């Protein structure tokens, strides 16, 4: 939003900064003379809307964790801005909470940040004002260079047979192996040491020190990217289509209370 | 062309896709330690996502992502391209891990140029 | 030819030709130079090479850093714990060390994790300078080709070679599996359970020779960590030939195929499937499972 | 082996395993391998005279489920390529997919064998009526589920919905003053932060 | 509850296999080319008003 | 020179902000092993802590001596394309007999009830929070969208809402030519009307 | 925080600070008391009594 | 800027409360992207207050004794401050 | 040929770009493994080290070693006792050889 800076010195009737608005744009008599028209309410923070959210929250405001935070110190403008909010951080910390809770060994954590919007326009993902140098060491990286190439349609293209591109000799041979490992007596090859795509799984989780090794625990925080111009979302294995659509209802049935006495004209 | 050419084989019904939680994409930039990675689909991984264009994406490095609008997982990471200073005096045999030792031990605390 | 408009290097299409053209005699002279040769399922192949224990497929240099940094770590527990001081009862006060300890452990946490960071950086140096790392001839094959567009003996002999010029706490090697290790080699399965009731055994000894209510928490904690540590080793270590001698429903004999199935698919399966074929009468079940025991065990 | 016709998978795998090892199998995969193996191949599997090579098949070979499902799927042809090899047209998820079958020779001897040695008939539709046997009967063992207990969050969720039935504070609340009254009672006996003086009443200046 | 119905169910709209669009390599490609991928194999655009532009010069 | 930074440390700038740690984020100033570790106190924590780190040390050694001193009775090589950089993984994620149906049915179930609720709840928040970031007059929040937006499919779309619109504008287009023809001429086919 | 361009104010809680029943407690540690005598080599006396307080007073 | 944090106006004589406070406004105009508003009700603070005043709302509407209370110039009405939740 | 003369494969789409025959060349493969073009009518000689070049101010980062294996000549005149080894096109390591005559072009 603003920040007014010192209240204390705007507020006098005459000012330099008012005379240099008039001059060159921001002011007028129009201001002086009709304040309720021209300044009217202002703009600022609604007590009396925060007083009105903060008491129709339930039990949640006691048990969340916000006020200890980082984020602590916006609570007055979600509390405004974000009707039910308390009730909805419960939810999503009884939801963290359970999920560490959980039996897997690997606990996934789903971020979403002013980075979690894709675009089809490259200047839409940079920090305003933007950067002096962009792009300085390359440009975008394409998922789609780790799909394999349309084979058939590239030899057809330089008029070559293609006829046997689906039937490849089979390879057996203990040269193509760098992965040996000894299981029981039983010597098996399985593998090649590629470099930095083999090591995601360890990179993307930090453990739990005090955690036995019996009853591993780790930490993994899963960042989510969507379009915001999809409508749709389809999470993968996180989470089913059928539950997805559970949630929307459930989550609309119970934030309609802070919801239903606001027009939007 | 494509879209009527043939699956080979029955492995697709079985097989975990790649771009799955346990087979993601995992894909490889340049740039410095800790920078996020500018990534990207051509549209289409799914029948519900957009096609018309390439989407860009703005990712943390070595973190598991997520495209809610495909449902695929990748791997975007980086790899700086560290490399000897060209004015002539590069080696000309195998060389081992000291002199290495000691530039890397320099990057990794300071820092070092950029060749631009 | 006044201009030149090239690039560093033309794009590769490949050329398929296919399967060999063997004749009779080269089909021959083949088949005479292979070796006894066993064919294996799918089934197999998944039991041999399945995650069981390294879940997160971590080297073994990465497993000895976080040992180690859990070493560290908790020789300086004390110290932290030692004088803090909190209005409350006993309760609060215990959530303050709690809170403590847990600071201390994220604090240890950041370390490994700007360690692991730091290998992994090193080794990517190694991958991004390959020429400057190897000697003839494979320099140059590593000059012109990628990884996917080597040979298969010549990209071998690259990474093997591209890996051994690291010093030994560098070299990315996946750690051991005691899970598979254990399933896959009775005397081992044997010794780790060994090794657990000795550890057992002295835990115990050391919490007698402590004050009366620690000594009852700890011996619940030794208790459920032996019994957790057998069941991480070997989940099935229950099923011996004994229970399977003893159990007469056909639903508890199937969920103890599964289970086994699961696991290793060693011969407890003969002896689990003889039994449930003799209580139904199945008569090509025998048959198949002789021949089972002739061959596949 | 439980006398229910082998709809088991962890029994098809065994007997598949058993399939595998018995020198007819072995020699026709024998034949198919030398055939169609990279001369480094050979050069490597010949140094190992000496000991014993285990070979696992490729996965669409070595996996009963999917043996059966491409003999089961042969019958299904609408074309065959320039390698001899048919495609396939079925209805699968929501549209109709084509299915290179490659090796169709080699998967349709294999499924034969596997089906020979279950006791039923040797054509591929008797290879779709045994898989679609195996997955029959699952409702049965659905209903047999007990649930799990609520997870923390449930429990949250519920204690807060039988919480808000009782009423929020913005509706139990009774002695509540208006807003407006408050805010001219604070303009009119409190000071103001900028003149620091009593005002009587708002002002914008 | 047949077999394909069950391998089906990774292939409805609901829980559909996600599958990335492939490149393609061209050894050689001269502007010329670029109009023959460009321009045309587009000649449900590029139709009418390349027409157009033939017509004019 | 001013205050010149000392080392190259990570700093959160433009080109880099990091990986959030939502953990830390939500369980503020509250103890997370009351979760991870019900019921133990730090000294108990730590006294397993140290026996379970010994007995791993003790696994993972004879695990070592094992592997490394057994000998080799069988040696197996998968096949593989020419070509190909690693053999096709041998295990599939399908369920392919009935009780693979119900174990999977009951991990769903579980999974359901403990992984997936939490993360719809959790996206169901970021997207509010999202939300309420945006509004206040700082971006485009209410100006199109809503629950009440009325969605379509591309053939609904085109068969209720483009063929009847081309519709009425063929039919605009017959009239306003006959009428606009009518209105200057005086006439329908005859062209100036009293003239001709 | 800790950033460019970020709002210093965003900051959480010390690490000595717990959140028991809704109520915030700090945590801090203990230190010494009583009367401490030393020399110095060159002969100076030092004498010193530490109470605790914030206010203290040094005298030649 | 710099003023009194969020109190709670009550009155003895109809035992009558309310939440109460400094609300600063200032010229409408554009916003600042880069930039989430801070507490400017009840300044340097975590914004507690509006979780003290929830838990007090039961006291305070329940009925309180507010003789040990500053008064508010000469009317019936008196100042409970909110830096600290109300038990009583 | 509109794509030949843009600079293109030509008639056939298959086709490559250079024709080292009209002075096409290429100077990569040129810089990095020899004119392999010119391989049917070149042959490398074969047998002054280069150590006598071990102290100067940019020839000192490297070994010893490394300029010993080197084998100089005056580059002008053919050495009458110097083999010939014949050229192999296809061979990305014969450019590398220690074995053949070099010429110090410092
Ligand atoms: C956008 C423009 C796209 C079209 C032009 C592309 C480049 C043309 C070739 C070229 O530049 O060769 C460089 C030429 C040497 O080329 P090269 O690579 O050594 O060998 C020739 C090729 O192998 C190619 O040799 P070629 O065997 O393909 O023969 C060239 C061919 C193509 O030539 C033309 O199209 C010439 C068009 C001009 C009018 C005359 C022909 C009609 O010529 C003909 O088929 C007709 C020959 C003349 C017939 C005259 C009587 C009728 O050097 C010069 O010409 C130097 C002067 C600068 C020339 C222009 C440079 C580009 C700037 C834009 C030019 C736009 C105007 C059209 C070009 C001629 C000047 C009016
Ligand atoms: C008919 C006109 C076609 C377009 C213009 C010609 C062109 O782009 O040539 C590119 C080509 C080179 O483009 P190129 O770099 O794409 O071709 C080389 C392709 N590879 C990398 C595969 C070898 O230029 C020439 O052949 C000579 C210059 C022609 C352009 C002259 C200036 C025109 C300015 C107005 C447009
Ligand atoms: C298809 C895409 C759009 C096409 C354009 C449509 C848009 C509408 C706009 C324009 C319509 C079409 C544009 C093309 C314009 C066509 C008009 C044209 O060349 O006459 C040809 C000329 O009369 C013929 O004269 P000719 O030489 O035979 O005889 C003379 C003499 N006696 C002589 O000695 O020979
Ligand atoms: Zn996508």
């Amino acid at each position: 939003g603003t920040n007014p800076g010192d209240i204390a010195l705007n507020s006098k009737r005459f000012t330099v900064g008012k005379f240099v608005a008039w001059a060159c744009g921001g002011w007028g008599l129009k201001d002086w003379i009709f304040p309720s028209l021209f300044i009217g309410r202002g703009d600022g923070p609604d007590f009396d809307r925060i007083v009105k959210h903060t008491l129709q929250s339930s039990s949640a405001i006691e048990k969340v964790n916000w006020f200890d935070s980082p984020f602590a110190c916006y609570t007055e403008w979600f509390v405004e801005h974000f009707p039910g909010f308390f009730d909805s951080r419960y939810r999503f910390e009884m939801s963290a909470k359970t999920i560490l809770a959980n039996k897997y060994p690997i606990k996934d954590f789903p971020v979403v940040d002013m980075r979690s919007w894709r675009s089809s326009r490259l200047f839409d993902l940079f920090e305003v004002p933007h950067p002096e140098h962009t792009f300085v060491f390359g440009g975008p990286v394409l998922l789609n260079t780790e799909a394999k190439r349309a084979e058939r349609l590239e030899q057809e293209w330089h008029g070559k047979d293609g006829t046997f591109v689906d039937v490849h000799p089979l390879n057996v041979a203990t040269e193509s192996h760098t992965e040996v490992s000894v299981i029981g007596g039983i010597k098996v090859y399985n593998g090649v040491w590629q470099g930095g795509k083999d090591s995601w799984k360890r990179d993307s989780a930090k453990p739990e020190l005090t955690a036995p090794f019996h009853s591993p625990i780790w930490y993994r925080n899963m960042f989510i990217v969507k379009n915001a111009d999809q409508l749709v979302e389809h999470f993968g294995e996180n989470l089913s289509d059928e539950t997805w659509q559970e949630v929307r209802k459930e989550h609309l049935a119970f934030h309609e209370r802070f919801h239903k006495d606001y027009s939007f004209a | 062309m494509y879209e009527d050419e043939p699956y080979i084989g029955v492995d697709h019904l079985y097989e975990a896709h790649k771009g799955s939680k346990e087979n993601p994409v995992v894909v490889e930039a340049i740039g410095v330690h800790g920078n996020d990675v500018f990534t990207g689909c051509l549209g289409g991984c799914h029948k519900d996502a957009a096609d018309a264009v390439a989407y860009y994406t703005i990712v943390p490095p070595n973190t598991l992502a997520v495209c809610i609008d495909c449902g695929i997982h990748f791997v975007a990471r980086i790899n700086e391209q560290l490399t000897f200073w060209p004015d002539g005096t590069q080696p000309w045999e195998k060389v081992d891990f000291k002199a290495v030792e000691g530039f890397l031990y320099k990057h990794y605390k300071y820092g070092s140029p950029l060749m631009i | 030819s006044a201009w030149n408009f090239q690039e560093l290097m033309e794009s590769r299409i490949p050329d398929y030709k296919g399967r060999p053209n063997r004749s009779g005699a080269e089909l021959e002279q083949v088949k005479a130079a292979l070796p006894k040769i066993e064919f294996m399922t799918s089934y197999e192949f998944d039991v041999l090479t399945k995650t069981r224990s390294n879940l997160t497929k971590e080297y073994s240099y990465q497993r000895d850093m976080r040992l180690k940094v859990t070493e560290l770590m908790l020789d300086e527990a004390p110290h932290e714990l030692e004088g803090l001081a909190v209005e409350g009862d006993a309760a609060l006060k215990q959530l303050a060390e709690l809170k403590a300890l847990q600071t201390l452990t994220e604090y240890a946490g950041d370390l490994l994790e700007g360690q692991n960071q730091i290998v992994q950086r090193v080794n990517d140096f190694v991958d991004s300078n390959p020429v400057y790392l190897l000697d003839q001839p494979l320099r140059e094959e590593a000059r012109w080709n990628l990884l996917p567009e080597m040979d298969h003996k010549t990209r071998s002999l690259v990474r093997t070679e591209l890996r051994d010029w690291l010093p030994a706490e560098y070299r990315q090697t996946r750690a051991v599996d005691l899970q598979q290790v254990a399933a896959f080699s009775p005397p081992v399965k044997a010794d780790m359970f060994r090794a657990i009731e000795a550890r057992a055994k002295d835990a115990e000894a050391e919490i007698r020779s402590l004050p009366p209510a620690e000594q009852a928490g700890l011996l619940a904690l030794v208790k459920d960590n032996v019994a957790k540590s057998k069941a991480f080793i070997d989940p099935t270590y229950d099923i011996t030939p004994e229970a399977i001698n003893a159990c007469n429903d056909v639903d508890a004999l199937r969920a103890m195929a599964h289970r086994v199935t699961e696991y290793s698919g060693d011969a407890r399966l003969l002896a689990i499937y003889g039994k449930a074929a003799q209580l139904t009468g199945d008569t090509a079940a025998q048959a198949i499972l002789k021949e089972a025991k002739d061959l596949v065990f | 082996f439980f006398k229910d016709g082998f709809r088991d998978n962890a029994s098809l795998e065994l007997v598949y395993r058993v399939v595998l090892k018995s020198p007819a199998v072995s020699q026709k995969l024998i034949e198919f391998y030398a055939k169609s193996l990279d001369q480094l191949s050979v050069e490597s599997l010949s140094a190992l005279k000496g000991t014993t090579v285990g070979i696992p098949l490729q996965p669409y070979l070595g996996d009963p489920h999917r043996v059966l499902l491409a003999y089961s799927l042969l019958p299904h042809t609408v074309e065959t390529e320039a390698d001899g090899n048919p495609v396939v047209e079925t209805k699968i998820g929501d549209e109709e997919q084509k299915i290179k079958i490659i090796d169709s020779e080699v998967i349709s001897f294999l499924a034969k064998e596997i089906l020979g040695k279950l006791g039923l008939e040797t054509t591929p539709q008797a290879a779709r009526q045994y898989l679609d046997s195996l997955v029959e009967g699952a409702e049965a063992l659905y209903a047999k589920i007990a649930p799990v207990e609520p997870s923390p969050l449930e429990k949250a969720i519920a204690e807060i919905n039988e919480e808000i039935k009782s009423g929020t504070p913005w509706d139990t609340l009774k002695n509540r003053a208006d807003p407006k009254e408050l805010h001219a009672l604070k303009f009119a006996q409190l000071p103001h932060p900028i003149t620091k003086k009593v005002e009587g009443k708002f002002k914008y200046f | 509850s047949t077999v394909l119905s069950i391998l089906g169910k990774r292939f409805q709209r609901s829980a559909l296999t996600p599958k990335m669009n492939p490149f393609i390599r061209i050894r050689c490609q001269g502007p010329i080319e670029e109009f023959q991928r460009g321009f045309i194999g587009e000649f449900h655009a590029f139709a009418l008003p390349g027409a157009c532009m033939l017509v004019a010069s | 020179l001013g205050h010149m930074r000392v080392g190259a440390l990570w700093q959160s700038n433009a080109n880099s902000r990091g990986l959030p740690n939502l953990l830390k984020e939500v369980m503020a100033a509250e103890p997370i092993y009351p979760y991870t570790h019900p019921g133990l106190s730090a000294k108990q924590i730590l006294w397993n802590t140290k026996f379970n780190l010994k007995l791993e040390k003790d696994l993972i050694s004879i695990a070592e001596s094992a592997v490394q001193s057994q000998t080799v009775n069988k040696v197996v090589i998968p096949t593989m394309l020419t070509g190909d950089v690693n053999p096709k993984s041998p295990a599939s994620v399908v369920a392919k007999d009935k009780y693979q149906l119900a174990k999977q049915m009951a991990e769903f179930q579980y999974k359901k009830s403990y992984f997936e609720k939490p993360w719809g709840y959790m996206f169901a928040y970021y997207c509010d929070e999202d939300r309420a970031r945006l509004c206040g007059g700082i971006g485009y929040v209410g100006h199109h969208g809503g629950g009440d937006a009325e969605i379509l499919s591309y053939t609904e779309y085109v068969s209720t809402v483009v063929y009847p619109t081309i519709f009425y504008m063929a039919i605009t287009f017959v009239v306003s030519l006959f009428l606009m023809y009518y209105y200057i001429y005086g006439t329908f086919f005859s062209s100036t009307r009293n003239r001709f | 925080a800790l950033g460019d361009s970020i709002n210093p104010n965003q900051v959480g809680v010390g690490d000595n600070v717990i959140r028991v029943n809704g109520r915030l407690f700090e945590v801090d540690k203990v230190q010494e008391k009583g009367l401490k005598t030393s020399v110095l080599d060159n002969g100076t006396k030092v004498i010193t009594l530490d109470n605790g307080g914030s206010v203290a007073q040094l005298t030649f | 800027m710099n003023h009194e944090r969020p109190w709670v106006f009550l009155n003895k004589v109809t035992g009558k409360w309310g939440a109460c406070g400094w609300q600063p406004f200032w010229k409408a105009t554009s916003q600042s992207l880069n930039y989430i508003p801070d507490n400017f009700i009840a300044l340097r603070t975590n914004g507690s207050w509006v979780r003290n005043l929830w838990q007090s709302s039961k006291v305070l509407d329940r009925g309180l004794n507010a003789s040990g209370y500053p008064t508010v110039g000469t009317t019936d009405w008196v100042r409970i401050p909110l830096d600290a939740p109300l038990e009583a | 040929m509109l794509s030949r003369l843009l600079h293109g494969p030509g008639s056939d789409k298959g086709h490559g770009y250079f024709h080292p025959d009209h002075g096409l060349v290429d100077s990569a493969a040129q810089n990095i493994r020899g004119p392999y073009w010119h391989a049917e009518n070149m042959q490398f000689m074969q047998q002054e080290t280069a150590a006598q070049s071990s102290k100067l101010p940019v020839l000192s980062a490297q070994d010893g070693k490394t300029l010993q294996k080197i084998q100089l000549t005056d580059g002008s005149k053919v050495p009458k006792a110097a083999t010939l080894v014949k050229w192999n096109p296809k061979s990305v390591h014969q450019w590398h050889s220690d074995d053949i005559l070099r010429v110090d072009m410092t």
